[PDB]
């Protein structure tokens, strides 16, 4: 029952070299193949190659030419070092056993982008009379131009959870992610309280209270 | 490089029913080593099937596999709440692992209609350089629909993207955000702004337009 | 016209590598120069330098060995990188047009400075008997040893808005900063209601309600 | 590199009075090229005259350019309330572009009477390591104030540190703060504490001092 | 009186580089030797090497093929880089003179583990009617797993902020933190007034309150 | 290398109550070249002795210290509140420096008694997989306090860890807690559950188990 683990550099930029490190826990090391599984959005697994504890490789033959793999037997670690990563390499990195039929990793998001940390610019969503449909309406505050993926949004600090619909970021052609979030409430409610959206995200610092103004 | 080909990845399917997978494959696999993976979001997949024939030791008597040459089946007798994943097919009788694209089962339910409303673009929006448009749908079941935008009476394609959001976890229904991103002068120089939502749950299609200036 | 956005590393250390990005909206990027202008407090307005969408560069010759601008005409973008940073870099970085005669930016407040981030201290400040001459008082609290320049002062959750006095930040020899807050009330109303200085510290993540006592 | 100098930068002027200020430039510019820039707090800079004698697009008239070849000059006919700024020069008829030193224009009003105010360190400062003594200045007009820290009727220099507060909106008046930072083993060992208050508006300066020991 | 200020990577993972500078004010920098002391908990204070302005260095022999000074005499500063960092080298590190005798550095805490950042779980803890001795027992929460050191657990967002026992966090075998804190209440009490458990676990944004009762 | 070692690990002596300290070393020091170090918790290691006799500046005349060869001997006259840390001993003549292995000083009062306290694993943690049991004390001065965890009435050892808070500012006192891990399997088959306690505040130890399915 091993237990294996991930680390490595999450943000990478065009042109660099992946280089992620899986440790092996648990049984015995030796005498065995591990593998290395990448999963992106659009396209499916795929599998990338493998390396035994004497050193011998087995490539993709796509993946041939900027693959390349070491194993520390010292330490019970392999290593993968994906050369030139394009913007098409932005993936889940597993490492596994050599068929990945018994124990996988835990998964190592990689996002390759040519992009500084920004933060967010929050913008109000006005309800409209045509959002006001008698008993229901639809609050908001459009999230954009914010390059580290994650950003959390809630609504009033927490104390609005129903009907609350955060939907994925979209990378738009700009290397900078936008995110919404919207709220459906009646409208006695929104003659009656206030909602404020608490907009925060990490790699910034900056946490925003905007206030949704019918 | 066997090409594994699977299904239509939106099969919908309630709970309490049969379940049927494909797995086309580009050509014979030896000795039908093909393996019948399944990937619970935010998780590493997970062995079903070994062989095509036989499931894997703690995994429970619902999988069951057939099939053989280049066409396999993987069977799920009664679908339980907590089955409801992706499924990915790997053979390993060649050299490199080769995984099909991988197919997921969402639950059924009855039709429902969108809550479609549509939103202006904020002045500090407008002033910081482009306008956003955004029209919303809400807790509609059918995941497929389609907006088209009307700017000054005129079709929009590729000035625009949207977004999903997963299956809820209360009433199984989806959401849709499609944004309109459009630049300070071309939103200023026209009239009128609306989107055109089509979705089976409504026989005519409704559009909800409003008009730069007033609210 | 053309809209200017600006976005980077604000909080800086020594010896580390400034990195801004300005990004251009409106009007066309090419077929024009993008200026970067320096406002250092004491000094005066710098030029930096210039890039064209060809990457042809202008470097003001004092700041020439540091400098090194790059152009992204996809994403209609351009950044400065400023190499080897001292404590004279703190300053307001902009980004214009040719001249600066049309268009400039909105401004990156940047600092270069080795302290570790650190919480604001208040320590009440009694009115002293020489400072109650009758009917005229001052109370106050004072904030030191708080390296991020952001801090905010109120009183009384903002209910006394006349007679604040909030002195601008001061640098000692020390690397942190110190800063005074007063306020002028009747000697006879110190007895009667509670004066209360809400300071808070966003990089540190703090709120005291300190109370001032005689 | 033109080096360019300008007026003293504390020049105080009535609203509704002429204005002038000076850019003395370092050598002859080329062409009269010359620019005036005014950057109000909080604010880019923004043009107001180029070519040293022709007014920018979209600025009032009440702002007048002269002068040419090494010194230039600028007039205000009228100083508005939206005038009180910082005034830069730059000229753009040589390889870099330099900018003058800046000089900045405020409300002239009579003058005021500095409330001086002292305040002893607390203890828990006190026991914290350190001591600082602290003495204010309310409500005075003009900006010099030369609060001298007098310590054991002897002399104290460089061992203190002061601010100095932006325009007043309502009635156009400073307040500065000066504080008196010393060592447990100084506080201790010294009697008397005095900072020493030199004004204008008073015309037999006046001194404030506490001893450590009474309350 | 010199000032020794002091920054680097306080988290890091196994097989990488560690990289400390430490900022030198005031007096000269020049014609001194100066020191880098680690301090580990279980073991005590370690010498790990000096050097001066010259490049000239010392080494401890434990520490010898893995320790590396360098020293920027153009802005006052010398660094330390400990290559190949383990799990043994979470200590906190210090720099000071040649032998430490006039002035030290703060402390820079560095830890070492392969564990990704994950959100704190709290398990209530119900009082059992052997813990309730008539009047006196004690509540909780167990927070279970979560990689990054810091946390911080209060009651009734800070109302009952007596007879609370905060217990140090322990380092589990996962590579995750774990932590307790209970408060000893009246039974009385605990029944008229109920009591949470408020969580803020910065590095992941998770506010969990958590309410427990017989 | 000298290998650098203190005998008293832990001194727990009352206010105002002289202290003495050992710093035996491995070898013979050169020139009697030993310092001590003191440092409050949080802080940096300070100063007090120098050359194992002499006081560094601004070192009150209440340490002193003594010893020469491989004896090293440190007293403290009075201790006052601002006397109790850990204390470092250093020595130079030798390529590497070398630290002692540090010992701490606390303030001395009446033996108390630890409030034993056990809690049975909740439903939650038992469906996520992990059986946690824990027993804590509560305001019991002595450091000493063993934890024998039984189960089914068997001894188990090795399986649990504990974690010790530092000491309170007000009753100065320690509170205990060791928290025991189990299996699925292993906590479902078991039945009693207890940890036994050892301590000098009550002649006979006192255990209090729980069963689990009642309460």
């Amino acid at each position: 029952e091993v237990q294996l683990q991930q680390w490595g550099a999450g943000l990478l930029k065009p042109s660099e070299t992946l280089s992620l490190t899986c440790a092996v826990y648990g049984e015995s090391f030796s005498g065995y193949y591990w593998s290395w599984i990448r999963q992106s959005p659009g396209k499916g697994l795929e599998w990338i190659g493998q390396i035994n504890h004497s050193g011998n490789t087995n490539y993709n033959p796509s993946l041939k030419s900027r693959v390349t793999m070491s194993v520390d037997t010292s330490k019970n670690q392999f290593s993968l070092k994906l050369s030139s990563v394009t913007a098409a390499d932005t993936a889940v990195y597993y490492c596994a056993r050599e068929l990945g039929h018994d124990y996988w990793g835990q998964g190592t998001l990689v996002t390759v982008s040519s992009a500084s940390t920004k933060g967010p610019s929050v913008f109000p969503l006005a309800p409209s009379s045509k959002s006001t449909s008698g008993g229901t309406a639809a609050l908001g505050c459009l999230v954009k131009d914010y390059f580290p993926e994650p950003v959390t949004v809630s609504w009033n600090s927490g104390a609005l959870t129903s009907g609350v619909h955060t939907f994925p970021a979209v990378l738009q052609s700009s290397g900078l992610y936008s995110l919404s979030s919207v709220v459906t409430v009646p409208s006695s409610s929104l003659g009656t309280q206030t909602y404020i959206c608490n907009v925060n995200h990490k790699p910034s610092n900056t946490k925003v209270d905007k206030k949704v103004e019918p | 490089e066997i090409v594994m080909t699977q299904s239509p990845g939106t099969l919908s399917l309630s709970p309490g029913e049969r379940a049927t997978l494909s797995c086309r494959a580009s050509q014979s696999i030896s000795s039908s080593y093909l393996a019948w993976f399944q990937q619970k979001p935010g998780q590493a997949p997970r062995l079903l099937i070994y062989g095509a024939s036989s499931r894997a030791p703690g995994i429970p008597d619902r999988f069951s596999g057939s099939g053989s040459g280049t066409d396999f089946t993987l069977t799920i007798s009664r679908l339980e709440p907590e089955d409801f994943a992706v499924y990915y097919c790997q053979q390993y009788g060649d050299s490199p692992l080769t995984f099909g694209g991988g197919t997921k089962v969402d639950i059924k339910r009855t039709v429902a209609a969108p809550s479609v409303f549509i939103f202006p673009p904020s002045d500090e929006q407008l002033k910081s350089g482009t306008a956003s448009v955004v029209c919303l749908l809400n807790n509609f079941y059918p995941r497929e629909a389609k907006v088209q935008w009307k700017v000054d009476n005129a079709l929009q394609s590729g000035n625009s993207q949207e977004s999903v959001t997963e299956q809820d976890s209360k009433d199984s229904t989806y959401s849709l955000s499609s944004t309109l991103t459009l630049s300070k002068a071309d939103y200023e120089k026209h009239k009128v702004y609306a989107c055109e939502v089509t979705h089976q749950g409504l026989s005519s299609p409704v559009t909800k337009s409003f008009n730069r200036g007033e609210c």
